[PDB]
């Protein structure tokens, strides 16, 4: 692999900066983590495909 | 006795301590250092329970009631007629459980296979080790964790249920819950393949892997192969024990409220219409 | 219907009786066919033991083998028993461990140990045999992974034992089963399988920590190099996994 | 050069074709928008 | 301008599916942003009107 | 009883809060004013008090 | 470390494997399309082969999606057919059985009537699918375990909306078509019935459940941790035991005094999953049908445990003392 | 203009059905979103209307 | 329009058939469903209404 | 200066894709965050300007 | 002066892509740190600042 | 020397860029930096 | 002082990325615990001072 | 596979190099920091 991998690395990485960023601007830890795991499945989903 | 083909198996060595001193089996059971330490705690664990059933004024297995002691008396030790008698059955429980952990890694040394046994009931431990020792060191009193009876440690259950006023709602309970479900389910099928591929209709050839491997095939359109099932076999029951861990170990620490009103994240997102 | 039969044994604890009835019967009969093979029980001396359990021996089954390899009725003399087994009693009772007479791993006998299966090769619904190497094999080539082709196999005290020069898969499941690894003059002289179990493939190697650079020299040959029979695979698997134990005096000793 | 297999003079066809649907996607975008902006402007 | 390499690179028919469904996705996603607001909810401006 | 798991756990966070309207009460209320022996009535005093 | 067996390192894909045959010719109804997935390739086999689609198969999944489609077009017309609504309760939305006043006879189509109906196409799409593998292992010709293993799991299916109901004379009985409301029918049926932790067969299918997960967590870990002797060809090790299967029935042996067989595990392995939902079906038949209270039960049986502590808060700490003032 | 290029790289099986799925699936979601609309909702309206 | 009868060349007629079908019938229950969940299309209620 | 040699480390088709990617959620997720904002949301401002 | 031999160390392919996903990171996280503070959140400032 | 199998002069003009990049990235990221404490210091 | 001996038992790949990461990690909780403290943080700090 | 006497002489010249450096630096900021901010 080494690239699904990295890309499901940048994916749940992305997801915690998307928990974060929601929190940041209202929302609430729980509605926040399901866009970032939401953001984890389909950037890390989406990356794992459509770059190898 | 041993077995037909026993005898090239029982090689001196294998042990994690204690070397030859406690090396020798008893009966088809294998003894090491943690045998010895398993039979210490098992049966001190198994007499102090009938010596507190007898004080309990009962000796019927259904209604035998070792509870822990009360809230009160927090994470310190309680007068042994007071809850104190659960706190060292517990100690010999984990001192028992782990021993017999540690006991099947020098058995699977010592016959030169894997040590996913004994990783697999480490997690059965663990979700022991998360009911009785874990969950009330984070709640802060010995009292939380399940009295040792057998009907008495399912008002446990029942009351710790109810604690969170429904507790299906409990979101790693259902992914636990799912795992049980599931588990029996990969039980069924994969038991079954195997017993239909070896034991075909009277006066036909029995059949190899390939036939149960094209039969799911044909049956739900894939296979995950002999193999396979195995491997994701063991990981659904270790999810099941390790969810389960979980479900528990965030009811009271970690969630305090009803299970319910947890899912209130999802009702009142922003982005649904009022 | 609400009643009770006598006392308080209503149809809910009729039920209940009488699946102890049927649990009683199908614990009995799970625990004889569990016992199908490896008895009568015998002891350390080799004669049978006096006692064989309380469940008695199931009536014979008889399986239908496929590939035109005859019947098979379980209960019954097990051809897969090893004489001449080169080990001693440490002591002259029972319930104590063998001591190997000379090397273990080169005798079989522990966790070195293999059973004398049948000497041909796993065939697939095909007939063909099940495992044969990438080169004899069709339309097979890898998709996913670390190729272990070509990478150096490291031993488990470091030395480099050789490269993978090829290695076998099942074409029936489309999985691999061995690495073949052609050893080098200073270790050894030809061709040794190691099965994928026992090895992890790195990105510029393949190691395999239970056999030492000395061993490999020992490792049991196959008779031909298109396929490997029952008894070759089960003498070669159980080689690698007798190092985990006898590769050296500190593995054999306990840790603590 | 190229990582398709295709040539160049088939890349320059490929996006003289993509470019001219591009612009009519965008010029009915620009209608549409307009038409939005005059019912209801968001400015 | 130059830009017509970017097929040299990028396969035409994994682009072109991708730029399909992008481009659905975000129409519907951005229409659907529209009916979250009170003002640019066409239905329901159609229900206030007339009424 | 001990052992039944009957319990409620409370975040002591939660526990060392108390209802944020007890000190709006507080703030609010009165010592009562005990009456003398013929006192005048709210309703001699003022108009329109319902009885 | 050692490799254990969990993911594959390397994976190898060669031609599709359309499957074996014979003379009942079951290459005419195969879709003969296949897919490779490397992902699932990791822990299990990468080829997505082809189904074998017959009538009850086709049967079974025409007849389910209108189950589907039924229960989803009554969810979606009961929030008036807002779809982000309708996402937003999809775990809270449901088809609820008929209200108990009809008793068994047929209900108005709001109040339980699709209920029926769509319950019927279930009913035809589960036992339809179940003739599919009793049909394939005949043509197949190996043995009807898959049938028989899947026949225990309609039994608690058919108990749970279809026999007691009947034996208790409404339809009402039967489990609502939600993901919550079927947690809610599942709590409410314990409540209603006292407790059914004490339902001896509830209490025996957890024994079963539990063992099962615990058998197949046990072999699961016991043929990888056996798999570097080919542990995982099991049916190989049946016909010819090899060192594998040895190795394997000696661990257990030498840990808890006794052992199974390569075959004689899936007998326990069949057996323990088969008597899960066995006993919960002769359970829920027996609750409402003849006991009605479960604790009860246990206090006459003389099983339920008895506590002499007290039992109001009051009694262990103050209101004061637990708010730390 | 000369779009017919299309075919060229999409199979037109394939297109075809994925938008015969698309199409229906569009038309669907559109005629239950005013089904969702009090003011637009036909079947509501012929009750008001014969009242 | 009077070319249309190359689809025939793109799709299998077998297939396509045996999807219309489904699709038809789907789309026919699916309608009905609908108009019974009314107020005012329930023919059966309709029947017992005027009765 | 010479910055083109990235595309010695970097494969262009791999860049591409995550750039395209990284570009547009970068643009969604700041346009979302004038959203949440209570002075840069047009969508609402639209509606308080026209009172 | 003699830092340029960090590159025989490491691979510029993985230093670099890690440095990419490390520097937006790194500068997201600032960015949110600054927003959560009510000082430093120029979408508070300006609407402030206008009213 | 090596390790990933650059040459010795292959590391030096890649580094000369990487400092050149690095430098123009610090270059903004001051002026940035300046520009914002004018705004709203924070010492 | 040389100590370039120590060099010879280590893998720099190794070390030079695990020091890099733990000098960030120490770096970041150091900046973590001195915003967690009231008087040493200069977000806090900054808005008291304009104020 | 382990490093030469002349390659770790290198080596740490440039570390101790790197060293120097990060600590000026980080002796400049801890000096900045005192008389800002003193914690002592
Ligand atoms: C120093 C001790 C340290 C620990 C002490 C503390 C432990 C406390 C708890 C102790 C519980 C009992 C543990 C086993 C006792 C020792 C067994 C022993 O030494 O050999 C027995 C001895 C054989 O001597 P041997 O040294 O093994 O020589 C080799 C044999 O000759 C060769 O013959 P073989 O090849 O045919 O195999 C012999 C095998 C033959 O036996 C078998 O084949 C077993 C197969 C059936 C077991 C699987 C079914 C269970 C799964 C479901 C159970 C849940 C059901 C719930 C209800 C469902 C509805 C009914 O015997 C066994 O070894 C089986 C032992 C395990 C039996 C089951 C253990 C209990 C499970 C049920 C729980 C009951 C609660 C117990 C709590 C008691 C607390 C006071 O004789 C027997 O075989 C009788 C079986 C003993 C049954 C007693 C069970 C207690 C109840
Ligand atoms: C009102 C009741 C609530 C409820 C409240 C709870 C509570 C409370 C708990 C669960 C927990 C569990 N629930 Mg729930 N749950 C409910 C409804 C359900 C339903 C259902 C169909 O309705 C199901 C399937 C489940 C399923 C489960 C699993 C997730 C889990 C079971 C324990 C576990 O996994 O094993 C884990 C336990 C072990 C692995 C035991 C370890 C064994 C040791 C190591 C070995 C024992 C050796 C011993 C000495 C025997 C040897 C003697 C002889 C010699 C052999 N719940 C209802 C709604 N549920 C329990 C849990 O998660 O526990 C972690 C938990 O505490
Ligand atoms: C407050 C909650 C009550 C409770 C109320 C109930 C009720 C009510 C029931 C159980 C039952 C079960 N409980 Mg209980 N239970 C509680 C506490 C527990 C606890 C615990 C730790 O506390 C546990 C572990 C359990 C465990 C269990 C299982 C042993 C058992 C289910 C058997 C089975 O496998 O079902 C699995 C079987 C099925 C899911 C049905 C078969 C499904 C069919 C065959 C499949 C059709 C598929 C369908 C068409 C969809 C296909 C879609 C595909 C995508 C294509 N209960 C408490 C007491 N419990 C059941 C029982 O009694 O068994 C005797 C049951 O009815
Ligand atoms: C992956 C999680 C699953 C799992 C796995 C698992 N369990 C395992 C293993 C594995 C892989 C073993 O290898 C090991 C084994 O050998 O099983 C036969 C085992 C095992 N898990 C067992 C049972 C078991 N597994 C359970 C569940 C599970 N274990 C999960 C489903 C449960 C449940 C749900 O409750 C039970 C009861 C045993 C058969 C065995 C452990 C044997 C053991 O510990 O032996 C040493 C101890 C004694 C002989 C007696 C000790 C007595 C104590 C000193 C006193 C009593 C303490 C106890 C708290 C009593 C409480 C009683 C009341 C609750 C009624
Ligand atoms: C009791 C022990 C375990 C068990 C055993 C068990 N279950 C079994 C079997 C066995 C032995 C089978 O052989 C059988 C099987 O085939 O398994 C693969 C099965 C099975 N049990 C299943 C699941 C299952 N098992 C469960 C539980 C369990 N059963 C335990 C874990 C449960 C629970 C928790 O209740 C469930 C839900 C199924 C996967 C399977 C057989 C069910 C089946 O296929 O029924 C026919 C129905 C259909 C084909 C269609 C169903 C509905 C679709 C979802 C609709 C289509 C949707 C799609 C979007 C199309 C939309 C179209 C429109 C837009 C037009
Ligand atoms: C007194 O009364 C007055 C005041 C007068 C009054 O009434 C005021 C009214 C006023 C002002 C009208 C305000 C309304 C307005 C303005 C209506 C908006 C108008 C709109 C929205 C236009 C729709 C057209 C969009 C289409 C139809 C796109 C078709 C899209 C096509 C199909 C492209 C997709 C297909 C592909 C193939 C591309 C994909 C490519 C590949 C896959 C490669
Ligand atoms: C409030 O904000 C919220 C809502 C939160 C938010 O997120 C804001 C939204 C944000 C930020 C999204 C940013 C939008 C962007 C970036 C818009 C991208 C849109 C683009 C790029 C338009 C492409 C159009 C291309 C076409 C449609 C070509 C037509 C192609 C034609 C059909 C030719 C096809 C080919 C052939 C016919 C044959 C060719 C072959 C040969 C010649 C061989
Ligand atoms: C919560 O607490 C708070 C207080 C908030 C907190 O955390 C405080 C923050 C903390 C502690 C973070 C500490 C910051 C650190 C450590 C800063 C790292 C940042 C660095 C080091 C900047 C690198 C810039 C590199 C570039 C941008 C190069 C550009 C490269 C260019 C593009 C050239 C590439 C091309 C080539 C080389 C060509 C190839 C050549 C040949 C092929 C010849
Ligand atoms: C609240 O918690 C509180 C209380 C705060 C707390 O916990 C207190 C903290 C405590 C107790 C931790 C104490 C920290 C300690 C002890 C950390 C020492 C810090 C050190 C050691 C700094 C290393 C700097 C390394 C660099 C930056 C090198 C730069 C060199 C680089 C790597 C380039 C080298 C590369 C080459 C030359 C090229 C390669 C060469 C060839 C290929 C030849
Ligand atoms: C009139 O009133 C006045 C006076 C205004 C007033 O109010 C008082 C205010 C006053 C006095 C201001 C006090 C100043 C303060 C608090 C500023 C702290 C700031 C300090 C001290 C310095 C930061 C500089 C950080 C860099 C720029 C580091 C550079 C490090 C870089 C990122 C390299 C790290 C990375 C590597 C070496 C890579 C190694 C690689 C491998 C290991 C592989
Ligand atoms: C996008 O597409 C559209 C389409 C829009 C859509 O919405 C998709 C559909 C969607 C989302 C619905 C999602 C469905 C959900 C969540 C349902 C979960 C289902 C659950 C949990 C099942 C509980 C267990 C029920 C039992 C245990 C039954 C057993 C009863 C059986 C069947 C026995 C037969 C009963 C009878 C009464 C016989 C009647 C026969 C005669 C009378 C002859
Ligand atoms: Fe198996």
């Amino acid at each position: 692999m080494t690239c699904t991998i990295t890309c499901w690395g940048i994916g749940v990485l992305l997801g915690i900066m998307t928990t974060v960023g929601l929190m940041v601007v209202g929302w609430s830890f729980l509605q926040g983590a399901f866009m970032g795991v939401l953001a984890w499945l389909i950037v890390g989903g989406v990356l794992a495909v459509a770059v190898c | 006795a041993l077995l037909s083909f026993e005898r090239k198996y029982r090689v001196r060595g294998g042990t994690l301590i204690g070397g030859d001193l406690f090396d020798f089996w008893v009966g088809p059971f294998y003894v090491g250092f943690f045998g010895v330490t398993t039979a210490f705690f098992a049966l001190l664990g198994t007499i102090l329970i009938f010596w507190g059933a007898s004080q309990q004024g009962t000796f019927n297995p259904w209604l035998i009631n070792i509870a822990p002691p009360d809230l009160s008396y927090g994470l310190g030790m309680a007068p042994l007629m007071e809850g104190g008698l659960w706190q060292i059955i517990t100690i010999c429980a984990i001192g028992a459980f782990v021993s017999w952990a540690l006991r099947e890694v020098e058995i699977c040394r010592k016959l030169g296979m894997g040590y996913h046994v004994p990783f697999a009931f480490s997690v059965a431990i663990f979700a022991y080790v998360t009911l009785v020792v874990f969950r009330p060191l984070l709640m802060g009193a010995w009292g939380h964790g399940f009295p040792y009876g057998i009907w008495s440690h399912l008002d446990w259950v029942s009351n710790t249920g109810y604690a969170y006023l429904h507790f299906h709602y409990n979101p790693a309970h259902m992914i636990a819950v799912t795992f049980f479900f599931t588990t029996t389910l990969a039980l069924a099928l994969h038991g079954a393949l195997v017993l239909s591929a070896a034991n075909p209709p009277k006066g036909e050839e029995v059949k190899g892997p390939d036939n149960e491997d094209t039969f799911f095939r044909d049956f739900i359109g894939y296979s995950i192969g002999t193999l396979g099932i195995h491997r994701v076999g063991l990981l659904l029951a270790l999810n099941a024990g390790f969810w389960s861990a979980v479900c528990i170990i965030i009811s009271g620490p970690v969630w305090t409220k009803g299970w319910p009103e947890w899912w209130n994240w999802w009702l009142e997102m922003p982005i649904w219409p009022s | 219907m609400e009643e009770t039969f006598f006392g308080n044994f209503d149809l809910a604890s009729l039920s209940l009786w009488l699946f102890y009835g049927f649990f009683a019967l199908l614990i009995y009969y799970l625990q004889t066919e569990n016992m199908r093979e490896g008895y009568p029980l015998e002891d350390d001396d080799g004669n049978t033991a006096a006692n064989q359990g309380p469940f008695p021996l199931p009536k014979e089954k008889t399986f239908k083998l496929q590939h035109g390899r005859g019947e098979l009725t379980l209960p019954g003399e097990d051809v897969q028993r090893r004489d001449n087994l080169a080990l001693r009693k440490t002591a002259h009772g029972n319930g104590f461990p063998m001591e190997p007479t000379g090397d273990p791993m080169l005798d079989g006998v522990g966790p070195a140990s293999w059973s004398k299966r049948r000497d041909v090769p796993e065939l697939d619904a095909h007939g063909h045999p099940k495992i044969v190497p990438m080169s004899a094999a069709e339309g097979f080539g890898v998709s996913a992974g670390t190729d272990p082709r070509g990478l150096p196999v490291m031993a488990g005290d470091g030395e480099i034992v050789g490269l993978v020069s090829d290695m076998w898969i099942d074409e029936a499941e489309q999985l691999v089963r061995y690495l073949e690894i052609e050893l080098d003059p200073e270790w050894g002289d030809g061709k040794r399988l190691v099965q994928r179990e026992m090895v992890r493939i790195k990105s510029d190697r393949v190691k395999v920590r239970s056999i030492y650079g000395k061993h490999f020299k020992n490792v049991p040959k196959t008779k031909s190099p298109n396929q490997v029979t029952l008894l070759e695979e089960d003498k070669i698997m159980a080689y690698y996994a007798g190092g985990t134990l006898y590769a050296d005096e500190s593995r054999l000793e306990p840790q603590l | 050069l190229s990582f398709t297999g295709l040539t160049d003079e088939q890349a320059q066809e490929l996006h003289s074709v993509y470019m001219s649907g591009l612009w009519l996607f965008s010029a009915v975008a620009v209608v549409a928008h307009l038409a939005t902006f005059i019912w209801r402007p968001w400015f | 301008s130059k830009f017509y390499k970017i097929w040299l690179i990028f396969d035409p028919r994994r682009v072109f599916v991708a730029q399909g469904v992008f481009l659905f996705l975000l129409a519907a996603m951005i229409h659907l942003v529209l009916l979250s607001t009170e003002h640019f909810n066409w239905f329901e401006l159609a229900a206030a009107n007339a009424a | 009883p001990r052992g039944t798991g009957m319990s409620v756990p409370e975040f002591v966070s939660d526990l060392d809060t108390p209802d944020p309207t007890i000190e709006v009460f507080l703030a609010s209320t009165s010592d009562p004013v005990i009456p003398e022996e013929g006192a005048q009535t709210a309703g001699e005093a003022y108009e329109n008090v319902d009885p | 470390p050692e490799y254990q067996n969990i993911f594959t390192q390397v994976q190898v894909q060669g031609p599709a494997e359309l499957g074996v045959d014979n003379e009942n010719n079951l290459t005419e109804e195969r879709t003969t399309g296949t897919g490779f997935s490397q992902l699932i390739g990791w822990i299990g086999n990468a080829q997505l082969g082809p189904i074998y689609l017959g009538w009850f198969g086709i049967i079974s999944l025409v007849t389910g999606t209108l189950w589907f489609n039924i229960v989803g077009f009554n969810m979606l017309s009961q929030v008036g057919y807002s779809i982000p609504e309708f996402i937003r309760q999809l775990f809270w939305l449901a088809l609820e059985p008929p209200s108990p006043e009809y008793g068994l006879r047929m209900p108005p189509l709001d109040d339980g009537g699709w209920f029926i109906i769509a319950s019927f196409f279930l009913l035809v799409s589960v036992i339809s699918w179940w003739l599919r593998s009793y049909q394939l292992a005949e043509m197949h010709k190996m043995g009807k375990h898959v049938a028989w293993a899947f026949a225990a799991a309609i039994w608690l299916f058919l108990v749970l909306g279809l026999f007691r109901p009947i034996l208790m004379g409404s339809w009402s009985e039967a489990v609502p078509y939600g993901i919550f409301p079927h947690l809610d029918w599942t709590t409410a049926f314990s409540i209603r019935y006292g407790n059914l932790y004490y339902n001896p067969f509830h209490a025996l299918s957890i024994v079963f459940l539990y063992g099962s997960v615990l058998l197949f967590a046990m072999h699961g870990a016991t043929i990888l941790a056996v798999t570097r002797f080919g542990g995982d060809r099991e049916l190989e090790q049946i016909y010819d035991r090899g060192t594998a299967s040895e190795r394997a029935g000696l661990f257990w042996r030498w840990t808890m005094g006794f052992n199974a067989t390569m075959e004689g595990i899936h007998r326990w392995a069949w057996w323990f999953a088969v008597l899960t939902p066995i006993t919960g079906g002769i359970g829920i038949l027996l609750t409402g049908t003849v006991v009605d209270n479960w604790f009860l039960w246990a206090v006459e049986h003389n099983f339920a445990p008895d506590y002499t502590q007290d039992y109001g808060y009051e009694a262990y700490t103050t209101y004061d003392g637990f708010l730390g003032r």
